[PDB]
RNA sequence: AUCGAGAGGG
DNA sequence: CACGTCCCTCTCGA
């Protein structure tokens, strides 16, 4: 607890203490492209460099999936990639995922990833 | 990767600055720039054959480049170019083209002038380059006309004042005229060979007619790149295009149909891209914008990020960073790097008989397992990914490959806080590979960093050769850092718990017993494994809490310490004394343990070893730490509550000071304020009622600090020195105190009040911010709010006045760079300039030098000779037998007293000298080799018999001492020059030898024998030798540091006490400015003017000296001025009347209290009137007899002519004093002088000081001391006293503004800035313009401000970088002549033999 | 050496004498000696012979020595030219002496 | 060229601690790239600590170019260097 | 009397949400209208206050039109919500 | 801060309205030298007034507020040391409670 | 504030010249389905703007966003049982 | 992705 | 009339 920071108890965050929940919202939508050629999620055939097979054949993860590292948790095509990977730096559980159209009536996606983070040595309070 | 290459190796040693020719553009490039299209054939990836790899670099990664085949990484890009229809002005040389045409004939192509002219032949001497080029131009733009002859030369066409619009020149003749740029161009051409070479040019790299573009000169992608995500080109390449389709409308609009008009407004229009194109932050213009402003190239290199952000400072791989958290069970010099990071993190260790085993284990390891490998980089060298490879497995490393494998545990690292404005913010620890994310680093080496726990942040970096790796373990290693040149002491030290609990431990009452006697002996991990006797034995065996302490500290170390009343039974444990390694008596505290001056840490690090103090370190905060586990300690509200009958005494305290400063309330409520002289009566008030206040609440600090038991948990952790202040302890338990925002007191910010539930005009110390309340009782609604405000006032200097210091250091770092000390011991800088001749004028290194006495100087002239003198011819003042082993066989002996009178006469021509060095007195001074430790650490060693004489002869002591000076080497040298400079390096240093081994001292203080004697000589020799600075060392980006540092920092520690302000934004942060910059216009300038030699202690010497330069004028007893008519008509005039002209009086009224405040009359106002005027005026005027003092002026329209003669007689007549000495205050100062008995003496003396800077008049006035005399404005001082004179101002006002708060920074860092701008000429300031425009090299100058200016002028002079300088090398990417690198390595065929 | 009272007329006149260094002081700074002053230490003056010695002893150019200015209220109470280089004797607290040089700008 | 004799030395005897701890890396770097070491591996592996033992025995093979201002020099050979440190 | 405080808060005033869109809608409704007066020579358009409104809103940067240079940066920021007194 | 709360702006037409209504003599007949002791009038720092009463106005004026019949947002001061009389209807001032 | 920019500082900005002007509680206009009834949680989630709309008589205009709990807000009338049910929070 | 804008941390 | 400390972490908008 030297120089202002402080010693925590181990028994007292396994029951519980300061747990925080965290949440993230990637987002994306199928673009409009003039002649009215336009984007479509969907598990592809360029490709990312990360696991696509935790996706479904909609371009999407369903919630309840963990996931890791620089997995797809979208799936889009401009064959021709525009899939989004999880954080490089985050370890969560997919929550929830929507589906609804822009006031262009573009097909919009807004996955959500939930983790737990647990007091650690090195967080700050 | 990059291919081999057969093209030989080599560094780059000389940097060219020219111009291109427009031939030498289209001599390299690889392309003509013909089309404008981006690259687009058919839009497809294959670009177009006009912009863009028409066979410059390439466009796509999949794609090899026209010219040379390697494409993309190794590429270095093919310029191109486009043949401009019409010449254009070159942005930056803009002004440079007109200074030129200004001085040629801009019909005949020669000089407007030549050698035939006086002050020509003398500008043309100059060889200068550029203040020749400059002296040329002054005196070449007035005469304007190519004469013929004049004694012929030669056609005579009158030259045109030249001025510029923007972009375009003209010039006048009588003729409007809008200078052509071919046809300056075509006079720059015609001006004569050696003409435009004199004028700061050169004959083949920086012709004139080349600041006028021809043929523009193409980048290649690499610099203007392209990224896909499709496609979208650089800022630049539109750029281009823009320059493109503004030259094809005018390589079109002229070939045909020329209208003139179009013709000369396209010209216009691309004068206007290839200008903004180089800049597009130019003077006058609209600034282009696309779609927007637009990126002009000399945006990509100002200062601050771009090449000063790409070469002076770099991302780098191998590198890390996380949250920092604190142990007590690591070794000083660790650092516990997260596992996660260590497998990230890697080595390219080569393979070899001597690791091939481990390496191989590492591999199998892979890089999933903690102690494994990433890549394994063959003898081909390709990379070999250990994650994917399918050989993963079965590889077979060979010798001669690298593994870059996991960092692990004692591996070298640099790690580093981030405000890196220290040479201790950046160390370099052994690695010690640990879990969770954090960076854990000893509680010892949180002071060098300046780093807590709470969110604090780390970076580390990774060595990759050998080399590195010994570089940082051999120089940046924590423990080799442990004693700091900046204030030549200790910066790390026992901090926060280990301190608390080591004088709680080192107690009398504190016993430990035997069951956690063993435990705290096992920590020790050097321990003995001897259970010490125990202090206490048969009652219950005790040990002392020192007594245990003391066999961590290691057997060898004698300290000792003297505090208030410290025996040598020490009383309340007073002081501090260490023998052998165990603890004598005293208390342990921040003075014994912490960075003191000469603490333990020092002693143990100079006597022992810099690895050895480290382990003392730990083997401290492992046994200390222990003991405060079980004993615990804590702190609540309890320890800031005295309540008893001491808050019944503070309370008191602070009522009379609301009486005390009520006195003075009411005392000028009817005027009788006796006004300070000088202050007014407001400002006077409130300095004595300000510190009726800050003396009371600081009175109820000390009650408070006074009630509190030594059992108070607040009050004990501040006595160790753990945290807290005196303050602290005032504020949160007796009261907090006035509140000071901007220095002074709360103001009115309402009118004339203070707040809205405040009375208005409200003087008193409630309502003017002074909280009578502490924390504990809690402030008010009033006291809360005054307190909030003087807190973001220092929120503010803590977050605001921050840029100031950072900046200031910056500067100083910038212009003491090069500066390091050669291998003469000179102090140089890149050009091989001497800045001193021996580093700190002693040539010494800072961490071997400490703060001894020269026990030769202050005291009586009595004890001196009872100290020293020693008379063989004598029975009584002769060396008793008893001392010596011959006393009685010397006594009398008289070819041998010769000699103690050589020493005893060489010893008094030192008391004398000191003296004369430091005349105040002082006689402690910082100097190598502690002499008053090394005989201590040699009676302990000899054991030392009290008793028993010393086996020393005369011819022993006076003789060993002549012989060691002699070996005493600074500089190495043999012609009388350099060894004329050896006696004065040491001079001093010999002083205190010479003092200390006395004949006298050495056999009858210090009982030395003989063995113990030699033992002192050589030691004394060598701790010398080792105190010599090493030819390397880079001093000036050292004292850069160390004193910049203190600077930044101190004012981030300013809310730490919230609204005190104090002088850190006072006099500190501001003057320094001031004299960093110089600038004539000082805030202050005060002249402390010293009396005069005999009666300087006698007021009214000093009373009549102050009306003797005072000034005064008729404006400043002046009342009221009245014109009237009269020709005779005043009422209470008429008296004085009895005793040509004009009608028109001129009548003025005097005040008494001023007439007779500057012992003025009447005469004298009036004879002085009469004097200035003559007989051109008539005056009079009354008596001091008079009732009203007036003056009666007569002319001798005159009713608005004479106005202008009271408005110039009012501030323009000079009655007494000198001018600019606006003001005067008397005062009496305690200076030091020696009595007749010798001994220093404490006699006061009178002195003035003033509110205004006129030296050369001021110091010739008589009734003074003109050797004494001294005003703070230096920059008057260089002025009158000479250069060499204002260097020591110079100082003396740097010292005087860091001896206030973090009052220590040693001389040599201060004196080397000081006589960096010094040793020019004259104040060479710490500016862009001050010292950035010498000779340096062009790269170094353009590091610092006026970044692509610089090159400009760098390039059109045809400049040249010596590459000498720090900055060229790291922006050329080359080992920099810097300690390591100011050497260089060979190996000879003989040696590789001899041990073959 | 001339020793003009207020002002002298610019009719200059001075340099014009190839054997003759025309000297000129004023009676307003000569009223004190400036060479008395605390801060003003000994400069002595470097014969033609010492500067060139001093100048090979220390391996030095001309340009990397410490100039003095022409005007320096020293350098004309010593009567210094351009090239004359004078050694400097100040109390350093780190030496007690410490030699300077400075050359005459 | 110019170049100065060893008969003619003027710099300090030792060795400056930049010297010893490029000496002590060039030869570990040296070590570590399979160079012969002239000394006695006494059960070593880490190639510092065997040229650390090489400089103790004073068996390096590197002569030290100190680099004076005016651009002439003077080497030192390692094992003719005192090293106090 | 006294010299004129330049910090005096009494005198400072404090721009809120209204009169932000004030600012705004004037400089738009007075540019909309000008393509009434070109409208001459409903057809009228109207995105010009929908999105030049948008823009501010979402930029920060207070509209001043398009072309905002430096002009009034950082009047629109997203909200924090960490905590409810956040 | 908690209760401080910001202006918004109101009409000063019916605050005008009411001063000449008791005692303003409007700008354009001044009489300086005959009426000189005359503490200004500010609406909105427009000088368009000058009063006889001061005292008697600032009262007349502060219960209209503390009514409702002027708005309980427009400050309005009178600098008795200056004979003066600043109204504000302005949007943007922050005012607190009491 | 907002407020006293709605309730009237508008028709003042009008002064072909235009009379009151009328707006409309916050509505969007999507791609096939037209008037959509937006709500605040409708368009957080689905990435719209929560413009009112402008219309006057010389006609309409354009887009106003609303700040919730304001006029042409539909949340200022509405209670704690509405809003839970409008997934919007108290 | 790049430029701009902003909010935090030490 | 040109500088205006050092790093580090996220958010959003053409
Ligand atoms: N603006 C800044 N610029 C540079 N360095 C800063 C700045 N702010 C903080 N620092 C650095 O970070 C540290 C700031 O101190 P910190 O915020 O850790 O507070 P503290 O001194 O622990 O406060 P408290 O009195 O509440 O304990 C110092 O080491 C300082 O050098
Ligand atoms: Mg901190
Ligand atoms: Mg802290
Ligand atoms: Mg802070
Ligand atoms: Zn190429
Ligand atoms: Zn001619």
């Amino acid at each position: 607890n030297q120089e202002d920071s402080m010693i925590m108890n181990q028994s007292s965050i396994d029951r519980g203490l300061f747990r925080s929940l965290f949440f993230r919202s990637y987002m994306d939508q199928e673009k409009k492209y003039g002649m009215s050629i336009t984007e479509t999620f969907e598990k592809p055939q360029r490709m990312k460099h990360g696991t696509y097979d935790k996706l479904d054949d909609d371009g999407l993860i369903a919630p309840g999936v963990r996931v890791s590292g620089e997995d797809v948790i979208i799936g889009k095509t401009t064959k021709r990639d525009a899939s989004t990977p999880l954080r490089s730096t985050e370890n969560g559980i997919v929550d929830q995922v929507l589906v609804t159209t822009n006031q262009d009536g573009l097909k919009f996606v807004k996955v959500r990833v939930r983790t737990t983070k647990i007091p650690q040595i090195g967080d700050k309070f | 990767g990059q291919q081999y290459s057969s093209a030989p190796l080599r560094t780059v040693k000389e940097v060219q600055f020219g111009l291109f020719s427009p031939e030498e553009v289209r001599a390299i490039s690889v392309a003509k720039i013909r089309f404008p299209e981006t690259m687009d054939e058919t839009q497809t990836r294959a670009k177009i054959g006009g912009l863009n790899d028409p066979r410059l670099g390439s466009i796509d990664r999949n794609l090899k480049c026209q010219t040379c085949q390697e494409g993309m990484n190794e590429c270095p890009g093919h310029f191109g170019h486009i043949d401009l229809a019409k010449p254009v002005f070159h942005v930056g040389f803009i002004a440079k083209i007109k200074k030129v045409c200004e001085c040629v004939c801009m019909h005949c192509g020669k000089l407007l002038l030549d050698e035939h002219n006086e002050l020509m032949r003398q500008a043309l001497a100059i060889k200068d380059s550029k203040k020749r080029f400059a002296a040329i131009w002054t005196l070449c733009k007035t005469k304007m006309v190519c004469e013929t002859d004049v004694p012929s030369r030669g056609c005579g066409n009158t030259q045109p004042t030249i001025r510029k619009d923007g972009l375009k020149l003209v010039g006048s003749w009588k003729e409007l005229r809008v200078l052509s740029t071919e046809e300056i161009l075509n006079i720059f051409k015609h001006i004569s060979v050696k003409d435009f070479t004199s004028l700061g040019f050169n004959e083949v790299f920086s012709r004139p007619e080349w600041m006028i573009l021809t043929c523009l000169p193409v980048p290649p992608p690499p610099v203007r790149p392209s990224i896909s995500f499709q496609r979208g080109e650089d800022d630049l390449t539109f750029k281009l295009a823009d320059i493109l389709k503004a030259n094809i409308s005018l390589e079109t609009l002229e070939h045909n149909g020329a209208p003139h008009h179009a013709i000369e407004e396209a010209e216009s229009l691309l004068q206007f891209h290839v200008a903004t194109y180089m800049d597009n932050d130019i003077a006058g213009q609209p600034q282009a914008l696309q779609k927007s402003p637009v990126k002009s190239i000399r945006a990509r290199l100002k200062g601050k990020e771009g090449r000063r952000g790409n070469l002076m400072g770099k991302r780098v791989d191998f590198s890390a960073r996380t949250v920092i958290s604190g142990d007590p069970n690591l070794e000083l010099d660790q650092v516990g790097v997260p596992k996660s990071i260590a497998k990230t993190l890697t080595y390219p260790e080569v393979v070899t008989p001597y690791n091939i085993d481990r390496l191989t284990q590492l591999v199998r390891n892979g890089p999933n397992e903690h102690p494994g490998a990433k890549y394994v980089i063959r003898d081909s060298g390709d990379r070999i990914d250990l994650r994917y490879s399918k050989r993963a497995g079965d590889i077979q490393l060979q010798y001669g490959w690298k593994v870059e494998r996991h960092i692990m545990d004692n591996d070298p690292v640099l790690f580093n806080r981030q405000p890196s404005l220290h040479k201790m913010s950046m160390m370099a620890h052994r690695v010690k590979v640990i879990p969770y994310s954090t960076f854990r680093l000893n509680l010892s080496v949180t002071s060098p960093y300046n780093a807590d726990f709470d969110g604090d942040e780390m970076n580390l970096h990774v060595p990759q050769s050998e080399e590195t790796r010994a570089e940082l373990s051999q120089l940046c290693a924590v423990p080799l850092q442990i004693v700091s040149p900046q204030s030549n002491k200790p910066c790390m030290g026992i901090v926060q718990d280990t301190l608390c609990g080591i004088r709680k431990l080192t107690l009398r009452d504190t016993f430990i017993e035997l069951d956690q006697v063993l435990n705290m002996l096992y920590w020790v991990p050097d321990w003995d494994g001897v259970i010490p006797t125990p202090a206490i034995i048969k009652p219950k065996p005790l040990w002392s809490g020192k007594q245990i302490l003391s066999v961590a500290i290691p057997n060898g170390i004698h300290l000792q310490r003297f505090d208030e009343g410290t025996t040598l039974l020490s009383p309340k444990d007073n002081g501090m004394l260490i023998i052998d390694g165990q603890i004598i008596f005293g208390v342990v505290e921040k003075k014994t343990v912490g960075s003191s001056n000469g603490g333990l840490i020092h002693v143990v690090t100079r006597e022992k070893g810099p690895q050895v103090c480290a382990k003392l370190f730990g083997n401290i905060q492992k046994v200390v730490n222990f003991w405060l586990l079980h004993n615990g300690f804590s702190t609540g509200i309890g320890d800031t509550i005295a309540d008893g009958p001491t808050m019944r005494e503070i309370t008191e305290t602070i009522a009379e000071a609301k009486k005390k400063v009520l006195d003075v309330t009411k005392e000028a409520q009817a005027n009788l304020l006796t006004a300070k002289h000088g202050m007014t009566l407001r400002e006077s008030f409130e300095d004595n009622v300000v510190r009726f206040l800050n003396e009371a609440r600081d009175k109820a600090g000390r009650l408070a600090e006074v009630n509190l038991k030594d059992l108070n948990n607040v009050k004990q952790m501040v006595m160790a020195g753990s945290k807290g202040s005196f303050i602290n302890i005032a504020q949160m338990s007796a009261c907090v105190g006035q509140q000071s925002v901007e220095g002074k007191r709360i103001a009115f910010g309402f009118v004339d009040r203070t707040l809205p539930h405040f009375s208005k005009d409200d003087y008193s110390p409630e309502s003017k911010g002074f909280v009578e309340n502490s924390y504990l009782r809690g402030l008010t609604p009033q006291e809360f709010f005054f307190h909030a405000m003087g807190g973001r006032e220092g929120l503010i200097d803590t977050a605001v006045k921050t840029a100031e210091t950072g900046y200031i250091q910056r500067r100083l770092v910038k212009a003491l760079e090069d500066i390091m000390v050669h291998y003469d011991n000179t102090t140089r800088n890149s050009l091989g300039n001497v800045i001193q001749f021996i580093y700190g004028e002693d040539g010494m290194d800072a961490a071997h030098i400490e703060k001894q006495s020269l026990d030769t100087i202050g005291g009586s002239d009595a004890a001196f000779e009872k100290r020293y003198r020693v008379d063989l011819l004598n029975t009584d003042h002769t060396l008793d037998p008893s001392l010596l082993e011959s006393g009685s066989e010397i006594l009398g002996d008289l070819k041998l007293q010769v000699l103690l009178d050589e020493e005893y006469k060489q010893l008094v021509k030192d008391r004398k000298f000191l003296r004369e060095v430091f005349v105040d007195g002082e006689a402690n001074w910082p100097l190598p080799v502690n002499i008053r430790r090394i005989i201590q650490n040699a009676q302990q060693t000899f054991h030392i018999d009290h008793t028993k004489p010393s086996d020393l002869t005369i011819k022993d002591i006076v003789l060993g001492v002549k012989d060691l000076q002699e070996n005493l080497l600074v500089l190495r040298g043999k012609n009388e020059i350099i060894q004329n400079a050896q006696r004065d390096a040491v001079t001093l240093f010999c002083c205190l030898l010479r003092s200390r081994l006395a004949t006298r001292r050495v056999l009858q203080e210090y009982r030395l024998t003989k063995q113990a004697f030699d033992w002192v000589l050589s030691n004394i020799e060598a701790q010398f030798l080792r105190s010599v600075v090493h030819p390397g060392e880079m001093v000036g980006v050292l004292a850069a540091q160390s004193i910049g540092e203190p600077a930044t920092q101190m004012t981030l520690n300013t809310f730490h006490f919230a609204g005190v302000a104090s002088k850190k934004v006072t006099s500190g942060v501001p003057r320094l400015k001031e004299i960093l910059n110089v600038a004539k216009n000082m805030k202050t300038p005060s002249l402390t003017v010293y009396l005069e030699p005999g009666h300087a202690a006698d007021q009214e010497q000093a009373k009549l000296i102050r009306s003797a330069i005072e000034h005064t004028t008729l404006k400043s007893v002046t009342i009221a001025s009245e014109i009237y008519y009269d020709p005779t008509v005043i009422p209470e005039d008429e008296e004085i009347i009895q005793l040509q002209q004009s009608p028109w009086l001129l009548r003025l009224e005097l005040d008494r209290a001023a007439m007779n405040d500057k012992d003025l009359t009447m005469g004298q106002v009036g004879e002085r009137i009469k004097q200035t005027f003559k007989n051109d005026l008539f005056v009079i005027w009354s008596e001091d007899n008079d009732e009203k003092l007036i003056i009666r002026c007569r002319v001798v329209e005159e009713d608005h002519m004479l106005k202008k003669i009271e408005n110039t007689m009012l501030e323009n007549i000079t009655l007494r004093g000198v001018e600019n000495i606006e003001r005067v205050v008397m005062m009496k100062y305690d200076r030091k002088v020696p009595s007749p008995t010798g001994e220093y003496v404490k006699e006061p003396e009178w002195v003035l000081e003033t509110d205004g800077v006129n030296l050369s008049e001021v110091m010739t006035v008589p009734g003074i001391d003109p050797t004494r005399i001294y005003t703070n404005s230096f920059i008057d001082i260089m002025e009158v006293l000479g250069i060499e004179a204002g260097r020591a101002a110079l100082y003396k006002e740097v010292y005087n503004v860091i001896a206030s708060d973090g009052s220590y920074v040693n001389y040599r860092h201060m004196a080397l800035l000081v006589d960096v701008m010094t040793t020019q000429g004259g104040l060479t300031s710490v500016t862009r313009h001050g010292f950035n425009r010498s000779n340096t090299g062009a790269l170094m100058r353009c590091s610092f401000e006026e970044t692509v200016e610089i090159l400009f002028e760098a390039g059109a002079s045809a400049e040249l970088d010596d590459c000498r300088g720090v900055s060229e090398n790291v922006i050329l990417g080359q080992m920099a002549p810097i300690g390591t690198g100011a050497f260089d390595v060979m190996i000879d065929e003989e040696s590789l033999v001899k041990y073959m | 050496i001339f020793v003009y009272q207020n002002n002298i007329t610019p009719s200059k006149l001075v340099p014009s004498i190839p054997p003759a260094t025309i000297e000129t002081f004023n009676e307003a700074a000569l009223v004190v000696n400036i060479t008395h002053h605390e801060l003003v230490p000994k400069h002595i003056r470097l014969s033609s012979d010492e500067k060139r010695e001093l100048l090979k002893r220390y391996r030095l150019k001309e340009s990397q020595l410490p100039r003095i200015q022409r005007a320096d209220p020293v350098a004309l109470y010593l009567g210094l030219k351009r090239g004359e280089v004078v050694k400097i004797i100040r109390k350093s607290e780190t030496s007690g002496r410490y030699a300077s040089y400075r050359i005459c700008m | 060229e110019k170049a100065i004799p060893k008969d003619q030395r003027a710099t300090t005897p030792y060795m400056t601690k930049y010297e010893r701890a490029r000496i002590l890396g060039t030869r570990a770097l040296q070590i570590s790239m399979n160079a012969p070491v002239f000394v006695d591996l006494e059960g070593e592996t880490d190639p510092l600590r065997i040229a650390m033992k090489e400089l103790a025995e004073k068996k390096i093979p590197l002569v030290i170019r100190r680099y004076l201002p005016d651009g002439s020099f003077e080497d030192w050979s390692v094992e003719e260097l005192i090293v106090d440190l | 009397k006294d010299q004129d405080d330049r910090d005096h808060f009494g005198k400072k005033r404090l721009d809120l949400a209204g009169p932000l869109l004030a600012q705004l809608f004037k400089t738009l409704f007075k540019k909309l209208t000008k393509d009434i007066f070109r409208y001459m020579q409903l057809a009228i358009n109207a995105k010009t206050i929908t999105s030049g409104l948008k823009y501010a809103l979402a930029t920060g940067n207070w509209g001043e039109q398009k072309k905002a240079m430096s002009s009034r940066a950082g009047v629109s920021q997203v909200l924090n919500r960490y905590t409810y007194s956040s | 801060s908690l209760m401080s709360c910001i202006s918004v702006g109101t009409d000063p037409m019916p605050i005008i309205t009411f001063l000449s209504e008791w005692g303003m003599e409007p700008l354009e007949d001044y009489v300086p030298h005959q009426s000189p002791d005359a503490t200004r009038v500010f609406v909105n720092g427009v000088w368009h007034g000058v009063h006889r009463n001061p005292a008697r106005l600032m009262e007349t004026l502060r219960t209209l507020r503390r009514k409702g019949d002027i708005n309980p947002e427009v400050s309005m001061i009178r600098d008795i040391r200056e004979k003066e009389l600043k109204i504000f209807t302005d949007a943007g001032r922050v005012y607190r409670p009491l | 504030s907002f407020n006293q920019f709605v309730d009237y500082t508008l028709q003042d900005i009008i002064c072909i010249s235009f009379g009151k002007i009328y707006v409309t509680k916050p509505m969007v206009n999507e791609s096939d389905g037209v008037t959509h009834a937006l709500y605040p949680q409708e368009a957080r989630l689905r990435n719209l703007t929560y413009s009112s709309g402008l219309f006057v008589d010389v006609v309409f205009i354009g887009r106003l966003p609303i700040m919730l709990r304001s006029k042409n807000c539909y949340l200022s009338e509405a209670t704690e049982s509405d809003l839970y049910k409008l997934k919007e929070c108290p």
